[PDB]
């Protein structure tokens, strides 16, 4: 009597993830005339008006 | 942002055994042989990078 056996197994797993985000903003103002307190109030870069 | 995940696993087994018994004589005789083997292998490796 002769008995023989063979077994084999393999597992492969690869994972990849990429994330890229970009955002910019720019502002240019050019005001001529009446450089008093009110135009400094209007010189507020965040609010548009 | 960058993300990398790698995991590998390998499992292998082996089992074999030969049982041979033969006895020839004028008088009654008996020959018995028993052989059995077993192999088990497990491997695991995981990598994660962020």
């Amino acid at each position: 009597g002769v008995s023989v056996g063979k077994c084999r197994g393999i597992l492969n797993e690869i994972k990849d993830r990429n994330k890229r985000d970009t955002m910019v903003e720019d502002l240019v103002v050019l005001v001529r005339g009446g450089a008093s307190e009110h135009i400094t109030t209007l010189a507020y870069q965040e609010l548009p008006t | 942002a960058n993300d990398l995940l790698s995991k590998v696993k390998k499992d292998k087994s082996d089992s074999f055994g030969v049982t041979i018994g033969i006895g020839p004589a004028g008088s009654p005789l008996l020959v018995g042989v028993g052989v059995s083997h077993s192999q088990d292998t497990s491997f695991l490796n995981e990598l994660n990078k962020y």
